[PDB]
């Protein structure tokens, strides 16, 4: 059998999980088994199986209800949380009040059963872990696992319970936005206390974080964001421009064609990551709807238009946790870019001139920044 | 003609695409036997109703291979001069939706109520 293997560092996230090492003095961030750099947070019940990561995410269409996403948004909370009763009416699978706390019901095998969010994600923890010993060809036991900076003491205990069930010895749960200040090295730069802004935005989930460093210590000053804001919406901007070009064009409306929405959906989402490296993205779907073949372009000036107020709109809670934590926008010394959304020049341009042209910390891959961090604690802790 | 080197890099994509969509095709063609076996054989009712709901699994994976093929075809640029690249895309894009057609009428015969 395998030989043991070293310390590695998790990003348990909300819709994509990353896993990486630090090893011949830097982090390698591990791709799955299908190449894949981040692995869905999905787990799948079937008739035959149960399955983790991609092969759930991908046979998400043909089993909705039994197809499991999101636990992080139920982890370590009641079943009678304001979050856990709003995001449940978004959900197809069923979540169950279990003695004052929430379970997710699916059919398996056949047979109803009930899972606790901590053992959705000790599944998800327990397809990280393989997915290390799958590249290092070592068996992996010892992990940093991430969890956001507002998580209370139960959201943190379930997460920690979940890395005992998945099999891991979690050396330390260590925030978000601490693992992404630690990936910069931001603690080692020389001086005084530095106050740290991580600008977090992802696919659904967008996060203010700032932070004081002082003598290596990390305190979190203050907290702000939108709980379901993020790259998603920016899509959703450019398929509305794009039902609404196929009226003006062709008098048709394709907006009850499920299949034609999502073949245009995945073309908008593909167009918008070109438009963050291109000024232009073309589109071109053969028989889009009533056969009719759907050729387009988009500007990155159109793009940054349709989105406008939703881009500015990342600025509120910068401002408000720069009040919350009693700075002044001049009193920060660092500013951390984190999650694939993040990518968008106007919204590092936003950013950057709400900072009076300071630089950003971009360099680090912003959807690999988090696990990076713990992977660079995993081996401190080693 | 004035065919050029960069059109058979695109004519290579669709091919393999067309044998990717012969690969579903073969499921799908199986699906359709076993329905038109179910309705034109000699199981009971009861039987009946059950035999034809086993089918949904598989019909629905059929349908999200088909639709995951579509996405990857919409991927694809083709100038205009690229003439046979974009004639071989619609016919390729029609034979998939045609075939998506059939996976609906299978699933309009099966887990009815
Ligand atoms: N290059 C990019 N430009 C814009 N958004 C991106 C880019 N890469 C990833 N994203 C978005 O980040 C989110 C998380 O993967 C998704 O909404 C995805 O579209």
């Amino acid at each position: 059998s395998m030989s043991k293997g070293p310390a590695v560092g998790i990003d348990l996230g909300t819709t994509y999980s990353c896993v990486g090492v630090f090893q011949h003095g830097k982090v390698e961030i591990i791709a799955n088994d299908q190449g894949n750099r981040t692995t869905p947070s999905y787990v799948a019940f079937t008739d035959t199986e149960r399955l983790i990561g991609d092969a759930a995410k991908n046979q998400v269409a043909m089993n909705p209800t039994n197809t499991v996403f999101d636990a992080k948004r139920l982890i370590g909370r009641r079943f009678d949380d304001a979050v856990v009763q709003s995001d449940m009416k978004h959900w197809p699978f069923m979540v169950v009040n279990d003695a004052g706390r929430p379970k997710v019901q699916v059919e398996y095998k056949g047979e109803t059963k009930s899972f606790y969010p901590e053992e959705v994600s000790s599944m998800v923890l327990t397809k990280m872990k393989e997915i290390a010993e799958a590249y290092l060809g070592k068996t992996v036991t010892n992990a940093v696992v991430t969890v956001p900076a507002y998580f209370n003491d139960s959201q943190r205990q379930a997460t920690k319970d979940a890395g005992t069930i998945a099999g891991l010895n979690v050396l330390r749960i260590i925030n978000e936005p601490t693992a992404a200040a630690i990936a910069y090295g931001l603690d080692k730069k020389v001086g005084a206390e530095r106050n740290v802004l991580i600008f977090d935005l992802g696919g659904g989930t967008f996060d203010v974080s700032i932070l004081t460093i002082e003598d290596g210590i990390f305190e979190v000053k203050s907290t702000a964001g939108d709980t379901h804001l993020g790259g998603e919406d920016f899509d959703n901007r450019m398929v509305n421009h794009f039902i609404a070009e196929f009226k003006r064009k062709h008098k048709k409306d394709i907006s009850e064609n499920k299949r034609a929405v999502r073949r245009l959906r995945t073309a908008c989402e593909r167009a918008k990551r070109t438009l963050s490296s291109s000024t232009q993205a073309s589109i071109e779907i053969d028989s889009l709807y009533e056969g009719i073949d759907f050729y387009t372009s988009i500007t990155r000036a159109r793009f940054e238009e349709l989105n406008a107020d939703l881009f500015r709109g990342t600025l509120d809670p910068v401002e408000k946790a720069l009040r919350d934590a009693k700075l002044d926008k001049s009193q920060i010394h660092d500013i951390v870019l984190v999650g694939g959304s993040t990518r968008i020049p106007k919204i590092q341009k936003l950013l950057q001139d709400f900072f009076n042209g300071k630089e950003l910390n971009k360099s680090i891959n912003p959807d690999e920044a988090v696990a990076y961090g713990a992977a660079v604690q995993a081996a401190i802790l080693s | 003609g004035s065919n050029s080197p960069q059109e058979e890099v695109e004519l290579k994509k669709l091919k393999h695409l067309e044998k990717s969509v012969e690969k579903i095709a073969d499921q799908l063609e199986e699906l359709n036997k076993e329905l038109t076996g179910i309705q034109q054989g000699f199981l009971p009712k009861d039987l009946q109703a059950e035999a034809l709901c086993k089918l949904d699994r598989r019909v629905k994976a059929t349908i999200e291979q088909f639709m995951k093929i579509l996405e990857e075809i919409d991927t694809l640029i083709l100038p205009e001069n690229f003439k046979d690249s974009r004639l071989k895309r619609k016919g390729l894009v029609k034979k998939v939706q045609a075939f998506l057609a059939e996976c609906d009428t299978v699933e309009q015969n099966i887990c009815q109520e």
